[PDB]
């Protein structure tokens, strides 16, 4: 009667993966996709009722990615491979946008989890969690939307786990701390699959049994309204609670509201 | 005199603070009670390169992981590893014994009081407060030389692994930097 | 005449059949009628707020020994006060609570006016075992509250809450002059009595603009406190109200790094108990002081330390999500897959956003309007 | 007396519906509960004096 | 808010003024002396106790501190607008139960009402 | 018109009276005779009957024939009755118009959701021998005064007083109720006491924190003005009176509340409780069975030792009503 749903958000930003490929390093996007597929197969093998979802984030949008081995896994892997090929090959850079649409992917994941929860029979509880692997730099323009997504996830009691590869993201740290998830930065990229299977594979009930690395130093720097930049000291309106970097005689937000 | 003495008698912690500030010539008794009262087309080239690379993509099984990588990751994730550092001031409750701890608390209280006075003086909007901030900085320097340097010597002699001095220096260094920046800005306004 | 003396209602007349089996389809509409039972608003009331400096006055006379509320008035009052403090700090990010206790014709400031929730609860728990003696003095408590709140900035809403158990008060001077002074000082005073209505409390509440209520039982007491939880409405733009506050990052210390400096918390240094010597905590952005609780105003530099998510949690009220246009499935010429949940659109009605023109099913529309508060299509 | 108290307690508290229920409990699960949902339902369906 | 009657107020029988009126009523109007005395006492009590209710919004408490008021011949002399509110439950109750009744009445009357 | 004040019923719009007064077969009072003569000389509009379930009686049936009215409206809470005389009520007054659904009524929150309990107690060895020894109607006191049931009742009283809940203890066979109530030194209503004492006891039961438990002996088996209570404990009621148990349950609702029924195992009281709860299970209530009381031995209760238990036999057999 225990159902676990795992949604894996893959940072498929073409710029960062192209730079990684040009670096000629031992880790590429192909290995990341293979590790994600292996993690999904392991999650499906953990229990029959386990449900898997994979969402790939791109500059354009979010794509729902979902002989001798399991039949369902063979079908599942082929669909994911076809989707990732279709997304990347047909991805054409049209504009100067470079930040990853991480907030939209999380919103789609929340909508999918909400859809799946209703279809579950009332006798069983669907424990759901979201795992995010971060490759590109964080986007400060989507701060409010990201916070709204975090609050929505916390309201429905959905764990959010972040697997940072290259650069730490404050938004992911806040999401992990607020929702009670696990935040981890990968020291060695080629060993990504072992980290995923050792840390993020167990469910919340099993995480109590096991011993896990302590949470990293989570920051809580706020985003200014007129700059959308993280700040430590700033001016905050007492009515609308808006945050400003510099003092102003009149609040812009309160002036907007009539 | 009699009234002042009874106040210190009621609070021995304040009396020890009074001795550490007035007797040691750090501050005068007059000032003591005064406060008390992106890139070029290379990005497009990389995008095209990754698109071409992922056009011909095939899943792999052996290439995903190796025995050495898994062993190294487990060693890192084993207790006492890099990510699983289990010490984290293992016996800090028993280390740096309570005799040092009481002195550390007294130093923390003194630094907090002095910095509270300094930041209450800040910002300096009147010429009167200009001298008060200089006197506060002089008192801070005198207290540091009188207490922290012997404290640093005691720590070095006992070889404590905790960097108790470092945090106190950070606050004092930040205060000094803020004062220097404000003085520079004041000089800028006069240019 | 009367409404029920006319014709008897036949509610079963709604269902109809035309093909000897169409009834199922009708109940399907009923299922579609089952959903959308909310107004798409979790609160639906005040869409803004204003900072409050609330003072809670607690009677400490012999009347608190009465056993109207088990076990006595004082214990239930303090329990509900702890609940009120928790809820009030939950629903007000930058508000402050002070506590005054009136006893033996005198007023004692039990806790200073601050925003720390843990300190007030501990003070109340300590005060649970106090000794009830003498008679209350509303004049002294009101004078202390006015003296403290006189210097507060005008944009802040100054509120005083009095929990008056005893029916008699001793006034060293005329109280109506104090009431006029409070009215001139723009202080809102609300009283929640326990025994019966008192003329002076009613006059004070009426003149100062507050509300006076009398407890019927413990449930009514909790309801009155919950009503007092909600912040008062504020004007669209009143003054130049801005406050300098910092945002401390929760930096923990690990022995793996060389920057792990143990430090005693400034708040914990003021307690009688041994201060916590923890690895790390919240560092002040101005003077690098260490604190363990938020939101706590810094004792050294006077800066206020506030957690950004607490402030951001109320931003959806500033930008409410516009209702999506309900469109029947037949009249929509496009993709039949939901943009949010990727599910097939089979319901009779499909909701389309007015900005991104994406299609959302009933479940996704309800989820967006209730919890997400942001359109996923508009995010991209 | 003290012995009479114990004898009366033994006679009363375990007369009919304990000589088998206690034996079944001795031969029962023993380990932890099945799920947390079962414990919540049991607490909801138990009387206030049976939860103390 | 509360009007207390400490005993039935009986006019003094001295001065040989009340007794002359009693005799005149007895031999002329056939009025019982005891009945007239009870009538006068209850009339004064009701007159001095009914002034606590002036206006629809006004409310008040009325207590009689004498067991003699519990007798029917004296309750019947109260005005009709007070009889129906004087339930038979509280006619001889002790001090503590009277205090409890007063507390309950005041607590339930402190709530707002409508027009 | 109940022969108490006689507030001039002649020339009135609304008249309120009671049964057993309109159907007297004996000599009547002079004033009452004239009142009845006046009343039997005009039409009545919407003659309202309360507790209609006990209409089919020897003298209550003729009441409808002794007055003339156009509409006869009957109101009750427990329409179940023995002697299958409810069928007669179909033509005595009219058809059953409305039957409220109690489950949906309590789902809306306007009726307290009472958690029914049927907790039984084993028969003590000093009592079961006498219970099986005698059969000529003398066994009622034996299972009525079961020491184990007494201990269970005392424990429930103490628990619900510690949690501050109003308690009403129904107990027929007032001979047993005497020693049942004086043992705990608590107020009780014998029934043939007086009118003022019962009224004042019920009036001070509600608004008094010191006393929050009362005992009723078959007096509360009708529609009275009993105040709101959360705990009801019934011991040794009538045999199969579904009406009585339903009425007793109705005195609680107005889990906000819960009521307990104590019975003695291996006795006729078990069968009586089983056969009297069928009306409530038809209404939708479920009677959970409680076999063990948590913390029974935690505190001291009466009849702790066997000495007083065996002493109880003499005083319970001391009836000898022969
Ligand atoms: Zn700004
Ligand atoms: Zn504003
Ligand atoms: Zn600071
Ligand atoms: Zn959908
Ligand atoms: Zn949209």
């Amino acid at each position: 009667d225990e159902l676990n749903l795992l949604v894996i958000v893959v940072d498929a930003n073409p710029i960062w993966w192209g730079k990684q490929a040009l670096k000629e390093s031992q880790f590429t996007l192909s290995k990341c996709i293979d590790a994600v597929m292996v993690l999904g197969n392991s999650h499906l093998f953990m229990n029959r009722s386990n449900k898997l979802a994979v969402i790939a984030s791109h500059i354009q949008e979010s794509r729902f990615l979902y002989d001798g081995k399991y039949e369902l896994l063979t079908s599942a892997n082929e669909v994911i491979v076809e989707e990732i090929k279709d997304l990347m090959t047909k991805s054409d850079i049209k504009g100067q946008h470079t930040e990853t649409l991480l907030a939209g992917s999380l919103a789609k994941a929340l909508c999918y989890i909400h859809r799946m929860n209703k279809e579950v029979k009332d006798n069983q509880e669907m424990k759901s969690r979201i795992l995010v692997i971060k490759a590109a730099e964080d986007s400060a323009l989507q701060y409010m939307n990201f916070m709204n997504v975090i609050f929505a996830a916390q309201k429905q009691n959905i764990l959010i786990d972040a697997c940072v590869l290259d650069s730490d993201s404050g938004l992911l740290q806040q999401a992990c701390d607020i929702t009670g998830g696990l935040y981890l930065k990968v020291p060695q990229m080629p060993s990504l699959l072992q980290y995923l299977l050792w840390v993020f594979l167990p469910d919340q009930d099993q995480r109590s049994q096991l011993i896990l690395p302590p949470p990293v130093h989570v920051d809580y720097r706020a985003a200014c309204f007129c700059h959308r930049n993280l700040i430590e000291i700033g001016y905050v309106c007492s009515v609308c609670l808006s945050i400003f970097c510099n003092f102003s005689p009149i609040c812009t937000t309160c002036e907007t509201a009539f | 005199l009699e009234e002042k003495n009874r106040m210190l008698q009621e609070d021995p912690v304040l009396f020890q603070l009074y001795k550490d500030l007035v007797v040691s010539q750090v501050i005068s008794a007059e000032e003591f009670w005064a406060n008390r009262l992106a890139t070029s087309q290379d990005i497009i080239n990389s995008f095209q390169s990754i698109r071409q690379e992922m056009e011909a993509y095939t899943p792999k099984l052996t290439q995903v992981l190796s025995s050495s990588a898994a062993s190294s990751t487990i060693t890192a994730l084993s207790p006492g590893g890099a990510l699983m550092q289990g010490g984290t001031q293992q016996a800090i409750n028993q280390m740096v014994p309570n005799d040092i701890q009481s002195e550390l608390k007294h130093l923390y209280v003194a630094v907090g009081e002095l910095l509270r006075h300094f930041w209450s003086c800040f910002p300096v909007n009147t010429p009167f407060l200009e001298e008060k901030v200089v006197k506060m900085k002089s008192n801070l320097e005198r207290f540091q030389v009188t207490k922290l340097c012997p404290f640093q010597e005691k720590i070095r002699r006992q070889y404590l692994s905790t960097n108790l001095v470092s945090h106190i220096e950070e606050m004092l260094q930040t205060a000094y930097n803020k004062l220097h920046t404000w003085q520079s800005r004041r000089l800028m306004k006069k240019t | 005449t009367k409404r029920w003396e006319g014709g008897y209602e036949r509610t079963w007349e709604i269902l109809k059949e035309d093909e000897s089996g169409s009834l199922k389809a009708t109940i399907e509409d009923i299922l579609f009628k089952a959903k959308r039972k909310r107004v798409f608003e979790h609160h639906g009331q005040v869409r803004l707020g204003m900072m409050r400096h609330l003072y809670v006055v607690v009677d400490g006379s012999r009347t608190m020994e009465d056993q109207d509320l088990k076990p006595n008035r004082l214990t239930c009052t303090l329990k509900l006060l702890e609940y009120f403090v928790e809820e009030y700090f939950d629903q007000n990010p930058i508000s402050q609570i002070g506590i005054i206790v009136t006893k033996s014709k005198r007023a004692e400031k039990l806790t200073e006016l601050s925003g720390n929730p843990r300190k007030h609860i501990t003070s109340l728990k300590k005060a649970v075992d106090m000794t009830c003696h003498g008679e209350p003095s509303l004049y002294n408590s009101l004078s202390i509250a006015m003296q403290t709140l006189k210097h507060m900035p005008g944009h802040t809403s100054r509120e005083v809450l009095i929990i008056f158990s005893s029916l008699t008060t001793c006034d060293p001077s005329n109280i109506y002059d104090l009431i006029k002074t409070l009215k001139a000082a723009k202080i809102r005073v609300s009283v929640i009595g326990l025994s019966a209505e008192v003329r002076v409390c009613t006059v004070l509440a009426r003149e100062t603009g507050g509300t006076y209520h009398v407890i019927l039982d413990e449930s009514h007491y909790k309801e009155l406190l919950t009503h007092h939880v909600s912040p008062p409405p504020a004007s669209s733009s009143s003054e130049c109200s801005l406050i300098r506050m910092g945002f401390p990052q929760h930096t923990i210390a690990s022995l793996s790094d060389q920057d792990a400096k143990p430090s005693f918390s400034m708040a914990h240094l003021d307690g009688n108990t041994e201060p916590g010597l923890t690895l790390g905590g919240y560092f002040c952005p101005q003077c690098r002081a260490k604190y363990c609780e938020l939101p706590v105003e810094c004792k050294i530099c006077g800066l206020t330390l506030v957690s950004a998510p607490h402030l951001a949690r109320s931003y959806h009220h500033l930008f409410p999500l516009d209702a999506f246009q309900e469109i029947p499935l037949e009249e929509y010429n496009g993709e039949r897959f939901c943009y949010g949940c990727q599910g097939e659109l089979k319901d009779q009605h499909v909701y389309v956003c007015a900005v991104c023109q994406n299609v959302f099913c009933v479940d996704c529309d309800v989820f967006v309007h209730d919890s997400l508060h942001c359109c996923p299509g508009c995010i991209h | 007396g003290t012995s009479s108290q114990a004898e009366a307690a033994r006679i009363l508290a375990a007369s009919w519906p304990q000589n088998r229920e206690d034996e079944e409990k001795q031969k029962l699960k023993g380990g932890p509960k099945k799920t947390k949902r079962e414990k919540k339902a049991a607490a909801s369906h138990l009387f206030p004096f049976e939860k103390l | 808010r509360a009007v207390i009657m400490f005993g039935v107020p009986y006019v003094y029988t001295q001065s040989r003024i009340l007794k002359a009126r009693l005799e005149y009523l007895r031999d002329q109007f056939q009025i019982r002396e005891n009945d007239f005395l009870t009538f006068d006492a209850m009339r004064h009590a009701a007159q001095c106790v009914g002034r606590a209710i002036r206006g629809k919004t006004d409310y008040g408490l009325m207590v009689f501190a004498d067991k003699r008021f519990a007798r029917g011949d004296k309750r019947g002399k109260l005005p009709r607008w007070i009889q129906e509110h004087l339930t038979d439950a509280n006619l001889n109750l002790t001090v503590d139960e009277g205090v409890q009744v007063a507390k309950y009445f005041l607590r339930q009357m402190a709530q707002p009402f409508h027009r | 018109f109940t022969s108490d004040a006689k507030d001039k019923p002649i020339g009135c719009s609304v008249a309120i009276s009671t049964y057993s007064m309109l159907g007297h077969t004996t000599k009547r009072s002079w004033e009452a005779e004239r009142v009845m003569e006046w009343l039997k000389t005009q039409e009545w509009g919407l003659m309202i009957l309360d507790e209609v379930h006990t209409i089919p009686a020897k003298m209550f049936r003729r009441v409808l024939t002794i007055v003339q009215a156009h509409c006869k409206l009957g109101l009750t809470a427990t329409l179940v009755r023995e002697d299958d005389k409810i069928v007669d009520l179909n033509f005595l007054i009219g058809p059953k118009l409305y039957e409220a659904n109690w489950m949906e009524l309590q789902n809306n929150g306007y009726i307290a959701k009472v958690q029914c309990a049927e907790v039984w107690c084993p028969m003590s060895p000093e009592f079961y021998r006498e219970y099986v020894a005698i059969k000529t109607k003398k066994r009622i006191l034996l299972y009525t005064m079961n020491p184990n049931k007494f201990r269970a009742c005392q424990f429930l009283i103490k628990f619900h007083e510690r949690r501050n809940d109003k308690i009403i203890v129904f107990a027929d066979n007032v001979f047993a109720l005497k020693e049942y109530a004086i043992r705990l030194n608590k107020p009780y209503i014998y029934g043939p006491t007086s009118q003022g004492e019962r009224m004042q006891i019920l009036q001070n039961f509600k608004h008094n924190p010191k006393i929050n438990t009362i005992f009723i002996s078959k007096v509360g088996d009708t529609s009275f003005d009993l105040p709101e209570a959360n705990v009801l404990i019934q011991i040794s009621s009538h045999g199969g009176s579904r009406r009585q148990e339903a009425q007793r349950l109705g005195r609680v609702l107005r889990y906000n509340a819960f009521f307990y029924s104590l019975v003695s195992q291996d006795t006729q009281e078990m069968a009586y409780s089983t056969k009297r709860q069928r009306f409530l299970v038809d209404q939708g209530y479920s009677f959970k069975v409680i076999t063990k009381l948590a913390g029974m031995e935690e505190e001291d209760l009466a009849f702790s030792t066997k000495e007083e238990q065996q002493q109880l036999l003499q005083k319970v057999l001391a009836a000898t009503d022969l």
